[PDB]
């Protein structure tokens, strides 16, 4: 998949950083000529960073302005020669909030392998969940487990209600069913037909009982499996796709953070 | 101004190969317009053999793989048989060398190719409220009417 | 129509046996009486040839010797044309798809005999074909647009809708455009009208071979780092004429032949003087012709001889030389001599330019008059005239011309085909792309765009590869805008492919697929050991002889063991990925596909998974 | 394949001038055609090797047409006056 | 009219000919339009005669 | 006129084309597929400059071009021509591409409003 | 689209083809023109 | 590329070594720099 | 349709082989058939 596709697909999700009045990024100096860029999914993180700047530099703390851009042009600049703009140790990194990475790691270790370290930026998805359009059913990607499960609860309620009224549909069909079975179980002379038709009744109602078992066990089945991944990896996979994974990635797109809530 | 495009091309190529090697290492650890044209002044097979006459291929690469993979009555018009005949004659004359001037029988195909391509895969419903029957000279009307009626009557039998 | 074929007759006699007739004596030409000896007579002993040479049936071979020696003029012509069309009729044939033999003379006559089929071909009228199905003779939906047919009436080139040009084998992608200026244009003076351009030149090079040679050595690195060192520069300089590189330069204005001719002499003089001995490869295979098969070429056999052509090619180059580097060329820069004699012959060939271009004072006998590449006045060359140059490996030069305009009536011309002239070939290649080229911009651009396909792709991307760096293809899906209101988030769907990053479930499914991996590859290894015991414990009745054949049997017995292991591994692959599900096959396809080298058959552990991905076939 | 060129002329480009090849009945002629609204003609024209030519089509339309329409309205008066002036003064001066 | 897919299978898969005929004759349908729309056409009659005095 | 349409030797057409023995010529062909009915036979059409013709008037509706009747007719009559038969290896003019009795080929001609010079 | 789809989906028109029905009123006459060549 | 995180005040490591002390602690093992 | 079409080619075949009795020999089982196939569709078109 060419880079223009991902530049169009990653646009809805923003990210906050800080620039100068000269429209220049702020960085953190270290040892032996190192600097690095940052991108905070919640602007309060950069605001706290420059509140720490005010702790040691009042000039730079007055010289700040808060910028909000999508991942569009930062991914663009990732796909560029970094030494064209000047690079001898400037490593742009991301900085996710600790809330969602903690939810991510609890997801991680409620699977069976308990660790306390993470790679990338935490993305969430749900099994069975896919937003359908007038034409196709695209997959929405949630950086926020809250928004994820707010969509998932609506979808779960509507589907399990569809299932309860589906079993009411089969309740209609089966009140009609026992009607014929009862209409000759003892209404005529018994023998062949009584045996055959009450074996038919056993058939029908043992099947419909296992059916309702399935229907409500679907609700007694757990929350559809929620998965967490790294934004770094899903993006570098989106970029280097061709063939089957092409049609796979071509229908996944990312929702805005804290959009589904309010 | 082709080098601008090819600078962007080098950007894309370096990023592509770097990310490919990166994800190769990654998933292994997880487990364990300037250039839009084409020509053919000589049949591909002929000069391919003439060149490979000097090269020892340790392994075949992707483009030649595609070529040898594509190597293996709806066209029975006499024009098409004449076409294939001239094809073979011109190939023979092409590789026979190895007015005082010869002009070919066919033309060389200088070709452009499209860019920004995709994946390989009555009546009317007007109605009046109430018809106005024409109510609100006529002797001739009645006359011609019954006259035609009795004419038909006599012409029945 | 065509299809006048022949039977399986012995004509190509495998020259190792023909030298027996080269050292033959007592032969003859003719055919004796049929009433005494049977038809098929090449036999003549002493007695019977003696008697028939006293009778008047057959003359001896040295008889024919001094008869040809004595034959002068008209009957010399008679027997010349006789033996000519005879040998054209019963000795040199082409091949159909059925593999039979259509000869030279019958094909010649079939082509230039029917003028009615030529009249059919000259016009455009396309005629549907009745169905050989008898009921109604309804014409089939064949029809056809044939983008080469849709392109007549145009002026510049022929738009081709991609794939059609690919199936036509136009394997020379454009590489660089430049301009020969009488005086380059100035930004400062008014409008740059001072700019006067001599010619408009473009270059092309074989893309499959450009991937084959240069892609195996300079591929897989940083493109900037690969072009940055002068080793690649000498590579593209010396390996140029091997690719059959083409230079197509067109006339942009009015050109008198004397002017541009003296210009070309002064232009190629300095490149003739200032160049060193040439650097040439070594000819590994003779490539004899097979006259009886006059359209068969061996490179498919050369790449697919045992399906293990690496080892046979290695033991074949053992005779000639071992290559000097990665791609497979054994360079040989010629010594002191052969470096000036060839240059002197090249200077001579250029000394024939004012004579061949301008022979005598009468244009009526000049070779340019009488055709639209030059004006009817005989002293100007028309705008839109194009010159094509190609360079064979062994110093051979190909040169053609083409007057442009209406594609429906374009006239192509072949000028000359000289051979052995390595000096002019080197001069052309190192003048267009050398250290001091006519315009370093096109040299740089062409070198970088010759780098770009060495990664595997092709400029003017005729495969619709979505990861093409210069001309990428897009997908028909539209970027979906996830809605705010939860009304289209159905979840009523049963399945959609897993596309997460490194997570808690995908590590697990990959490790269980890895369990299946080790089971499968161990099954493959034990199947190979089984085939080893099979090949060993069987009593092969073989007389130890022809060590190359024995080495081939070694290599392909190993190959058979490998193939049986591959089949076993594919079987247990289907087993495991049937047991677990399609998510495993999808992620394995992803990792294998990326693990394959972008510029090789199979290359840059990963070898195991991509071989087993080949077992996915 | 007996026409070489067609050139769409007119202010609305519905007439075309057609050039007949030497392979046509009667040699070379220039023939004008008024065409119906047929949405299949352009393909039939190109796919048989015909050189199609189109005008410059003067995008403005109510600025391209204003002065020529003024002339269409004013010139008849000049023609009538010139004709009558010729007869009634250029003879009996 | 909307047909049930069973009628389609009956007219499609049955290798018989008059079997397909009886399938197409015994097929039913439903028209959701009878649950959402009722359309009526009217002409807004006039109040002036086309030849009267007030005309 | 129906008798001036085909080249039947009806004794109502002026004797344009005659034999030596002065009998008009006719070009019938008995339709081997559907015999016994003369009106389904094949016959050549007469040169347009030799037909006697009625010239009828007609008002076209205001949606004649966007209904596609003339386009349907043009496409139906111009989409049939010669063929190559590979079963019998020869060129062939099919029967559905020939004119039955009393049928002609339509010639549509449009006039130019600017060619009036009022 | 349309009506009666189920019933919608239930000779030598592929060679000579259709028979023209506007000109039967001349059939008879043609027959006579064949029975008397002298006309 | 990627960055390692440890939810402990969570520590961070780049492939200098940011420390997200619950504020922040920009460790080095001084944000006086800007783009150019 | 089978019987009608078969009888059509039959009739035209009778007509032809009765018109020219010389090639009515079995030697032409592929020749008179080649003519019937050409005559059942329309008229044989000469190149000119
Ligand atoms: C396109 C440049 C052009 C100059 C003409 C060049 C292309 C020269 C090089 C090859 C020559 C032919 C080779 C020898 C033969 C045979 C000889 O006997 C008679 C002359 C003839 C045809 C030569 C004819 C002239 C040829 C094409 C102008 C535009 C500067
Ligand atoms: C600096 C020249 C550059 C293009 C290269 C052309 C002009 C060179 C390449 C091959 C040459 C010919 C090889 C054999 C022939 C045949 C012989 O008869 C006389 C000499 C002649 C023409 C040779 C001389 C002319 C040819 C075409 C331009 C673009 C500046």
């Amino acid at each position: 998949m060419a880079k223009d596709e991902v530049k169009a697909r990653l646009a809805p999700v923003p990210v906050y950083t800080v620039a100068n009045p000269k429209n220049e990024f702020v960085l953190v100096a270290g040892e032996n000529n190192t600097q690095l860029g940052f991108f905070f999914f919640r602007k309060e993180d950069a605001e706290a960073l420059i509140e720490k700047i005010r702790e040691e530099n009042p000039r730079l703390a007055r010289d700040s302005k808060i910028l909000r851009v999508p991942m569009d042009n930062v991914y663009e600049v990732f796909t560029t020669p970094r030494e064209q703009t000047g690079l001898q140790g400037i490593h742009f990194r991301f900085m996710p909030d600790m809330k969602q990475v903690a939810h991510a790691l609890q997801l991680y270790k409620d699977a069976g392998v308990p660790t306390r370290q993470f790679i990338g930026v935490p993305v969430f998805q749900a099994e069975g969940l896919t937003v359908t359009t007038r034409d196709m059913q695209y997959v929405p990607l949630f950086l926020c487990k809250e928004d994820l499960d707010i969509a998932v609860q609506s979808a779960y309620v509507q589907r399990n209600a569809a299932q309860i009224k589906l079993y009411k549909d089969k309740a209609d069909k089966y009140q009609a069913d026992y009607d014929q079975i009862a209409s000759q179980l003892e209404a005529a002379a018994n023998g062949r037909e009584r045996g055959g038709l009450e074996s038919r009744l056993a058939k029908a109602r043992v099947k419909l009982e296992a059916a309702r078992d399935k229907v409500e066990s679907v609700e007694r089945a757990p929350l559809p499996k929620v998965e967490v991944g790294s934004f770094e990896e899903v993006v570098m996979r989106m970029t280097a796709s061709a063939g089957n994974e092409l049609a796979a990635w071509s229908q996944v797109m990312f929702v805005a953070p804290e959009l589904l809530r309010d | 101004n082709d080098l601008i495009s090819i600078k962007y091309c080098f950007n894309n190529l370096y990023n592509y190969i770097s990310n490919k090697t990166a994800l190769s290492t990654k998933n292994l650890f997880l487990f364990s317009l300037p250039y839009l044209k084409a020509i053919s002044p000589l049949y591909s097979k002929f000069m391919i053999d003439h060149s490979l006459k000097f090269i020892t291929p340790k392994t075949t690469l992707k483009l030649l793989q595609h070529k040898l993979n594509k190597s293996p009555h709806s066209n029975s018009r006499p024009l098409n048989h004449y076409n294939q005949a001239l094809k073979l004659i011109n190939g023979y004359e092409q590789y026979k060398n190895n007015q005082n001037i010869t002009k070919l029988k066919l033309n060389l195909t200088k070709t452009t190719v499209p860019f920004k391509t995709l994946i390989k895969k009555n009546g009317h419903l007007s109605v009046v409220s109430n018809a106005n029957l024409l109510t609100g000279k006529r002797l001739n009307s009645y006359l011609i009417y019954v006259n035609q009626n009795l004419k038909k009557f006599i012409q029945l039998n | 129509d065509l299809s006048r074929p022949a039977e399986s007759l012995p004509a190509r006699a495998d020259e190792a046996a023909v030298q027996a007739a080269l050292a033959d004596d007592g032969g003859w030409v003719g055919t004796p009486d049929p009433s005494k000896y049977a038809a098929g007579t090449t036999q003549l002993s002493a007695r019977e040839l003696q008697e028939e040479v006293a009778k008047g049936n057959v003359m001896t071979w040295k008889d024919f010797k001094q008869q040809v020696s004595g034959l002068q003029g008209p009957e010399r012509e008679a027997l010349l044309a006789l033996v000519a069309q005879r040998v054209a009729a019963e000795r040199m044939f082409f091949t159909l798809e059925d593999g039979s033999k259509v000869s030279l003379w019958d094909l010649q006559q079939y082509v230039d005999n029917n003028p009615e089929l030529a009249a059919l071909a000259a016009s455009v009228r396309r005629i549907a074909v009745a169905d050989p199905e008898d009921p109604a003779g309804r014409p089939l939906p064949g029809g056809g647009a044939s983008g080469l047919d849709r392109s007549r009436g145009l002026t510049g080139a022929a738009h081709m809708s991609g794939q059609e040009a690919e199936e036509l084998e136009l394997d020379w992608g454009q590489v660089g455009r430049g301009a020969l200026w009488r005086r380059r244009p100035t930004r400062w003076l008014l409008g740059g009208l001072d700019g006067v351009k001599d010619w408009e030149l473009e270059a092309y090079a074989h893309e499959p071979l450009a991937n084959q040679l240069l892609g195996a050595k300079y591929g897989g690195r940083d493109p900037r780092a690969v072009v940055a060192d002068p080793a690649y520069a000498a590579d593209v300089l010396r390996a140029g004429p091997l690719l059959g590189m083409t230079f197509v330069l067109r006339a942009a204005r009015d050109l008198p032949l004397q002017e541009v001719a003296s210009s070309w002499r002064g232009l190629l003089g300095n490149y003739l003087q200032r160049q060193a001995p040439l650097s040439l490869p070594k000819a590994v295979r003779p490539a004899h012709l097979d006259p009886t098969d006059l359209n068969g070429v061996a490179w498919p056999a050369l790449l697919s001889r045992p399906a293990a052509a690496a080892h046979a090619a290695a033991e074949a180059e053992a005779a000639g030389a071992v290559p000097d580097d990665e791609m497979g060329v054994a360079w040989r820069v010629q010594s002191g001599k052969e470096a000036a004699a060839s240059v002197a012959a090249a200077q001579q060939l250029l000394q024939s330019l004012p004579d061949a271009l301008c022979p005598g004072p009468s244009p009526a006998a000049w070779p340019l008059t009488g055709t639209k590449l030059v004006d009817e006045g005989g002293r100007n060359w028309r705008r839109g005239g194009s010159v094509w140059v190609t360079l064979q490996p062994e110093g051979g030069v190909l040169v053609q011309a083409q007057t442009g305009g209406v594609v429906g009536e374009q006239e192509s011309y072949l000028l000359t085909h000289v051979q052995g002239q390595e000096a002019l070939a080197g001069a052309v290649m190192s003048a267009f792309m050398g250290p001091q080229p006519l315009d370093p911009e096109l040299a740089a651009a062409a070198r970088s765009v010759l780098l770009v396909p060495a990664n595997g792709f092709t400029a003017a991307n005729k495969e619709r590869d979505p990861n093409h760096p210069l001309y990428p293809s897009f997908t028909g899906v539209r970027p979906g805008r996830a809605p705010r209101d939860v009304a289209a988030y159905t979840l009523a769907g049963g399945r959609t492919p897993l596309l997460a990053a490194g997570g808690p479930g995908e590590a697990k499914l990959a490790s269980e697929l890895r369990t299946v991996m080790e089971a499968a590859l161990a099954a493959a290894a034990r199947a190979e050991a089984e085939a080893l015991a099979d090949a060993a414990t069987s009593p092969s009745s073989t007389s130890s002889r022809a060590a190359p054949a024995a080495a081939l049997a070694e290599a392909e017995a190993a190959e058979a063991r490998r193939a049986r292991g591959r089949a076993a591994a594919a079987a247990v692959m289907a087993e495991g990925l049937r047991r677990l599900g399609p998510d495993a096959v999808a992620m394995l396809e992803r990792t294998a596909a990326e693990a394959e080298a972008p510029q090789g058959g199979g290359a840059v552990t990963s070898s195991d998974i991509f071989s087993l991905a080949r077992t996915l076939e | 394949g007996h026409v070489a060129r067609v050139r769409f002329y007119g202010p609305e480009k519905n007439k075309v001038m057609a050039t007949t090849r030497a392979s046509a009945p009667g040699g070379e002629r220039l023939c004008k055609v008024v065409l119906p609204p047929d949405p299949e003609l352009l393909d039939h024209l190109v796919s048989n090797g015909v050189v199609v030519d189109t005008g410059v089509t003067e995008d403005d339309r109510l600025r391209a047409s204003l002065l020529v329409q003024m002339l269409r309205y004013t010139v008849p008066f000049m023609v009538i006056s010139g004709l009558f002036w010729m007869i009634h003064t250029w003879i009996l001066d | 009219p909307r047909y049930s897919p069973e009628a389609l299978a009956a007219l499609y898969g049955s290798s018989s000919s008059k079997g397909k005929a009886a399938a197409a004759a015994a097929a039913q349908h439903d028209t959701p339009a009878l649950r959402h729309l009722d359309v009526s056409y009217h002409g807004t009659g006039s109040a002036v005669a086309p030849g009267s005095g007030t005309a | 006129h129906p008798w001036s349409a085909s080249v039947l030797g009806h004794p109502a057409t002026h004797p344009f084309y005659e034999d030596s023995a002065h009998n008009r010529v006719s070009m019938l062909r008995p339709n081997p597929a559907a015999p016994e009915d003369v009106t389904q036979w094949f016959c050549a059409e007469m040169p347009e400059w030799d037909m006697e013709k009625y010239r009828f008037y007609v008002d076209l509706p205001g949606d004649f071009w966007e209904s596609g009747v003339l386009q349907r007719h043009l496409a139906a009559q111009r989409a049939e021509g010669a063929v190559w038969d590979p079963a019998s290896g020869q060129y062939i003019l099919p029967y559905r591409a020939q004119k039955k009795v009393f049928q002609v080929s339509t010639e549509v001609q449009l006039l130019d409003p600017q060619e009036s010079w009022d | 689209y349309g009506e009666g789809g189920l019933r919608r989906l239930l000779a030598l028109e592929a060679v000579v083809g259709k028979a023209p029905a506007t000109t039967g009123r001349y059939r008879r006459d043609l027959e006579l023109l064949l029975a008397h060549p002298e006309l | 590329x990627x960055x390692x995180y440890x939810x402990x005040x969570x520590x961070x490591x780049x492939x200098x070594x940011x420390x997200x002390x619950x504020x922040v602690h920009v460790f080095r093992k001084x944000x006086x720099x800007x783009x150019x | 349709v089978e019987a009608a079409y078969s009888a059509y080619l039959r009739r035209i075949a009778e007509a032809y082989l009765a018109e020219h009795p010389q090639m009515a020999a079995p030697e032409h089982a592929a020749h008179v058939a080649r003519v019937v196939r050409s005559r059942a569709l329309g008229t044989p078109l000469s190149f000119d």
